[PDB]
């Protein structure tokens, strides 16, 4: 007459190992993976405007090194430097290289407006062998090498107002001759001087002669500096020698633009998140590809795998 | 598990129940059957789903940041750039580990809890007509056919109708 | 709630209950009545207040620190300063999000538990004199006037004085 | 015959919504708030000593710009720099201005102690039409503009020991003429040199001549530096031209003093936690007013609202 | 405790028990006894032990880092070196504090659960032969000597053997 | 007739108070500490190769201060500088001292590889009474003080290729005369110069004459600089005065080396964790010893104690 009713849960053959507070190893019936641990080997050309630096460094593209003149006025949500880019122009040094690269990469543009700088008493557009724009001599497309004119180097002094409503990025630099004969010979004065100032800032440099390892045959070097001039402020360049004058300025903007060191080929797809290792899907809280990422991404975690249990404990039958 | 039903007083699960997480198995005059409890299985699912969603639908965008790999030795300033990124990574890895451990424990206990509600839901229906045999089975002390078993499964059963019969078989 | 009392085997809540978080509602030869269970209610409030205090009375000071907004573009150093403060914020916004999540989930289960605890405390008191109707109500199989109900609510109910009158009803 | 006892719980008319490990939305009977989102708007005047920089920046008060004389030796727990401060003295420039603003800010005092330096062979207290102190030409109160005297400028060389038990912060500077003529005219030597040292450190700065943009009519610029002398050490200033000498020191102290940039009015009340948007209540765990804080403040987080269920789950009632 | 057993319906613990966590105490024809439940005790211990190991055997290595003490005032750069270190410690000190809190709060409930699993394990065994007195003690309705008791404790108790004898005492 | 079976749990005489989510104080039957708060007061000699600087600073050692030659080429897992160390060789000053000390400490070695000098035209091995080497006037072991030879200081210019397979760490310096008479008298030129470049970098330093406070009787000073030459690159030293030349180079390796300032005695034991307080046990998850730490250790935390409950709730008995 009795009847028998038994309640029961389900169960499965292959369960999932999960950790819990009271168990670094237990077996449930189901879970998902939270640690995105794979890549696709490539960078999606979208949605982020990508720019392959190819053989050029953001810097060189900025200065105007011949083989990068293709990059002029480029924009980029993400500039991508490659391990094989090279510089093919006059030997240069940039104290605080890091910071220039960073503030340019972040502005994410290279619009360059040329201004009418007047250099009276000096010769312009000088060139060098180490910087062959074509088979003939040249220089950085954005810089003006200035040399003596009719046996003399004036106390250069030019003003250039910033009457616009945005900031201007002027980058210039000074020349460090290999020997005294080369100094006197190029600028006449046995000792040069460059002063670039505004109402807010002032940086003055003093060339320094000496011989340095040959690079594209040049023992001497050009040190590179930058100056930002705010709206309403004015730029004043004062120099009686060794000045590598400005030709204009770079428009500065504020955005989500940046740069990344990578060799991943750039393909055509959609990936909000980008890593040096290429694109990776943003559906998992965590990821184990590269601490280095760009865009909507999953926090990087030492752990290469974490399983979120999503089903009851799995208690099999025998 | 906190309610000790699953992997508890319920020796083990059924691999043959492919229609839900919870359900019934019976053996009355007309033979033996097996139905699943949707109300139950669903409730647990909905709960574990929402828990999941909270955890996966979230990521933060981070465009220009600080560098993290260096091609040359620098000192002070670089050591700092590293410690910052290394400290950061270690904090999240801890957040990530602790997250699943906590989430999982609560997942497993939530399933156990559900299982038990269905058992206590069931118990209160049967009243004085059945007894808890201890293996998760209720011994219905009266004749309960497939029409009867069903009435119970989705709570239409009426204890009064079979009380007298049951009591008679119980206290004899 | 892991215990399935509140928003479970107990259909609704009582907006009628003003003096407590949990209480009794009877119906006997004298009519109906209502009253909150002071020991139960206080039990959960005390627990929730303690929990709350663990989270409110604590803040630390910080005086000199690092700049957080800048007027001019600097570069490397400024990048780091912003990454550090941002990292800090993202991490902290995280614990804040989890805390409440955890705290609240436990807070509703606690409240559910304390309701269930009050039922068990009551079922155990009535012993063989009533039966669990499954909806949070007990059917006391014996005359139980206002006084008798009261004795149950302040836990002085003497199950012996009625066991016979009830045993009869229950099993007749 | 039988009775009926029913256990139940309360339920409110309008619950509050809260998130849980399995609900970003569920409803309880009550919740408190863990995120302070509002500010009184003003900075309460005293659990902390607040000093209002009015029209002066901590630097200009430190150097002694004429209209910042009111701040001579002021002390503070939190210095408030107003966005509309301005400089009305000689054109200057401070390399690492930020670090100097930071160490003075944390020192929390402008206690200036005048010592008896010995400037033999030069004219003292030079002044400029750019730093008018009254109808006349002044200069920074804590600085001494030394120029040539009776057709000469000695190889100035002075010594000031630190026979105290506390540290002395010396703030001196050097002058950058606008032309060679100004150089030889004020200092005679066609090239200046300033070397301020201790047994612990040295910093020798050389003037750089050239035209900078007119600022209050001045083309030149004063470059400012600083030096910390420890007890048992002595200061030694050696310069044969262009030295903007010190007049003493500022006693350095350690505390919880700092500085903040805000335009919020200061009022009379009692508030431990100050922010650029005004003081706020430190009775909550998380705040959302601003990441900038001074004092016992609530940890800042992004979300603007977080509810802590302080009540059971609200289940309506029919 | 969410399960209301320990520091709940069970008045208090037993200082007299020194060989285990949970156990029984009887008072049969032959006097009174006491014996700790190994199975249940071991379950508790094992779980909280793992819990423990998950927290103790883990520490990472760090070598060259950043200076954390300074002999002279520097400014911007240093302010950052402190602020970074300070923010790290505050975050960690927060993780620790919340970890013990959660953990403990759980260890306390886990134990209160395990107890309740034992109470329930027994109740079930005794079927209709005993009655929950409400204090964690069952009143067995039939002569139960040491051999009888023993059987319960190691779960081989044959509820039938005494059902009649028991049913009669209960309902008479 | 009947029997009574009761279920229970244990309790103890003296329990342990613990903090949970609903109590900052609640007794449990037992717990375990998680905050290592005590240290032996001594640093175990290993498994970490420890090196006690004794009275030498990792810099003084590197440079070769007489009483620090004992460290010539030492190696270390963890260099330990003492609060009593001192310097007694010529007065020096290193710009970005912190940085040098750092990069060396992490290299964990003083491997010095002397190389071929080429100082043709100058008097070598300059020495000072402020740096006695026995009865004689010495100088840093790794540095070569160059002066004039036969009334004349050549336009020194040497080349040193990096043909090995590891980065070389050269450290040189430039001397600052106390007076002009000293300048001319030592390098003949009235204005010296030192330029040490590579195909990758270039740093040119200019001497600065002036008087500084005596140090072991000397008013002059040596500013010290370093350069890292990369494999395939080459070093070049061009100077016509005031050069303090390099004798060779240090080999730079990468590992787990570092430095710590502690007065803790180095005893003979085995401890994985080292702190300025001596070694400590790493069996716990957190420590309150010191935030400064070397090796595998627990995370510093502000709390001096956190009890992790390992038993149920202890309930007395009236
Ligand atoms: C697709 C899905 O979500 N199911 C998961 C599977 O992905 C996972 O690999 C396994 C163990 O981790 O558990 C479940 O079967
Ligand atoms: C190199 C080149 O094509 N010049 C253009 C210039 O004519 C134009 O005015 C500017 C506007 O931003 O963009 C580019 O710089
Ligand atoms: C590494 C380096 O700069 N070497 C150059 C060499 O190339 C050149 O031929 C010579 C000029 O006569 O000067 C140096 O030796
Ligand atoms: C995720 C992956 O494929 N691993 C590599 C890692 O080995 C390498 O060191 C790094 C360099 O950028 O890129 C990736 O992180
Ligand atoms: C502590 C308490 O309230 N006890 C009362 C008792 O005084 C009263 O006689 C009985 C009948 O109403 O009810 C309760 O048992
Ligand atoms: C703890 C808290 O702040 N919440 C409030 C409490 O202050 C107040 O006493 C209560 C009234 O019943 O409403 C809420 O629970
Ligand atoms: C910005 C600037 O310095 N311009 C000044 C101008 O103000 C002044 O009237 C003139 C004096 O002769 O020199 C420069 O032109
Ligand atoms: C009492 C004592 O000697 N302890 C000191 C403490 O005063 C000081 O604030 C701290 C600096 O970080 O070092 C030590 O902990
Ligand atoms: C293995 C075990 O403990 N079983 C014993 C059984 O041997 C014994 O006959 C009975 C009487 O005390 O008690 C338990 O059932
Ligand atoms: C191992 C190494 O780098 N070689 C040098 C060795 O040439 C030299 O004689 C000694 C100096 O005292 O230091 C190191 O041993
Ligand atoms: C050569 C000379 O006259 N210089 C002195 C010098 O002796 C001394 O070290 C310093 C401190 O008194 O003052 C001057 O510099
Ligand atoms: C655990 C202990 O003894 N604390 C000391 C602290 O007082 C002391 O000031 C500091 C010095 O750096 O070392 C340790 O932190
Ligand atoms: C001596 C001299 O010529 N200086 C002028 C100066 O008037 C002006 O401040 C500046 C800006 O135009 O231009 C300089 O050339
Ligand atoms: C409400 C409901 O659908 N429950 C069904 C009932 O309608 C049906 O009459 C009976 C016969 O099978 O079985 C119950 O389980
Ligand atoms: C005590 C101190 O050093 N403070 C000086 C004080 O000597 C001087 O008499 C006073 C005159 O206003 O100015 C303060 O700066
Ligand atoms: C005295 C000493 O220890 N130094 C010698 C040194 O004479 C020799 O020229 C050098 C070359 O590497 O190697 C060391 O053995
Ligand atoms: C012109 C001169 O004499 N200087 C040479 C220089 O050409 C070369 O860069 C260097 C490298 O060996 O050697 C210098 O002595
Ligand atoms: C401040 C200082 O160092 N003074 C010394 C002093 O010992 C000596 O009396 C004097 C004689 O020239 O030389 C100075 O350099
Ligand atoms: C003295 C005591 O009873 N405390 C014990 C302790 O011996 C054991 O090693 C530790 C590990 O969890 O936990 C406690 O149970
Ligand atoms: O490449 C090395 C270099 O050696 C030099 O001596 C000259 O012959 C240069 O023309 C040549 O480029
Ligand atoms: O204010 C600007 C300034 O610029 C010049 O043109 C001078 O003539 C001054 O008279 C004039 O005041
Ligand atoms: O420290 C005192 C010091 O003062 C001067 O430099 C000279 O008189 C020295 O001979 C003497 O040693």
């Amino acid at each position: 007459s009795t009847a028998t009713l038994c309640l029961g849960h389900h169960a499965v053959p292959n369960g999932t190992i999960v950790k819990t507070i009271t168990d670094d190893q237990i077996e449930v019936t189901n879970a998902t993976e939270l640690v995105q641990s794979s890549s696709t080997g490539k960078i999606c050309n979208n949605p982020h405007r990508i720019l392959d630096g190819r053989a050029c460094t953001l810097i060189d593209a900025l200065l105007g090194d011949p083989h990068c003149d293709v990059f002029q006025n480029e924009t980029w949500d993400l500039f991508v430097e490659r391990s094989n880019a090279f510089s093919n122009c006059y030997p240069y040094d940039i104290p605080d290289y890091a910071s220039l690269r960073s503030l340019v990469a972040s502005s994410g543009t290279l619009e360059f407006i040329t201004e009418g700088f007047t250099w009276t008493g000096v010769t312009q557009n000088g060139g060098s062998s180490a910087c062959k724009r074509g088979p003939a001599n040249g220089f950085f497309s954005r810089l003006n090498w200035l040399t003596k004119s009719e046996s003399a180097y004036p106390v250069l002094n030019v003003t250039m107002p910033n009457n616009d409503n945005f900031d201007k990025l002027y980058i210039w630099g000074v020349h460090h001759p290999s020997t005294n004969q080369e100094q006197t010979n190029l600028y006449v004065q046995a000792s040069g001087r460059v002063t670039v100032s505004t109402r807010r800032s002032q940086q003055t440099i003093i060339p320094n002669i000496g011989s340095r390892p040959w690079v594209r045959g040049q023992p001497g070097r050009i040190s590179i500096y930058w100056t930002i001039v705010k709206p309403g402020d004015v730029l004043v360049i004062n120099s009686n020698g060794n000045l590598i004058a400005p030709r204009g300025y770079f428009k500065m903007r504020t955005g989500k633009s940046s740069i990344m060191r990578s060799d991943a080929p750039i393909d055509t797809c959609i990936s909000e998140c980008i890593t040096p290792n290429g694109s990776i899907p943003n559906d998992k809280p965590f990821q184990n590809v590269n601490k280095i990422t760009y865009g909507a991404c999953p926090k990087y975690v030492k752990q290469n795998t974490l399983k979120l249990a999503t089903g009851m404990r799995n208690v099999p039958e025998k | 598990g906190l309610f000790g039903a699953i992997a508890g007083f319920i020796e083990n699960g059924w691999e043959g129940m492919i229609d839900g997480w919870y359900g019934f198995r019976h053996q009355n005059s007309e033979g033996t059957g097996q139905a699943a409890d949707l109300k139950s299985t669903q409730a647990a699912i909905d709960q574990i789903n929402r828990k999941l969603n909270r955890v996966i639908e979230k990521t933060n965008e981070k465009f220009h940041q600080i560098e993290k790999e260096f091609s040359e030795v620098e000192g002070r300033i670089q050591d700092l750039e590293k410690y910052v990124e290394d400290t950061k990574i270690d904090l999240w890895s801890y957040n990530a580990e602790l997250l699943v451990a906590l989430e999982n424990q609560h997942t497993i206990d939530l399933a156990d809890s559900e299982m038990n509600k269905l058992f206590e839901k069931t118990r209160r229906q049967l009243r004085e007509n059945a007894e808890d045999m201890g293996n998760g089975c209720f011994k219905i002390y009266h004749k309960c056919d497939n029409a009867c078993i069903e009435s119970i499964r989705n709570g239409t059963y009426d204890h009064d109708i079979y009380r007298d019969e049951a009591l008679n078989n119980r206290f004899q």
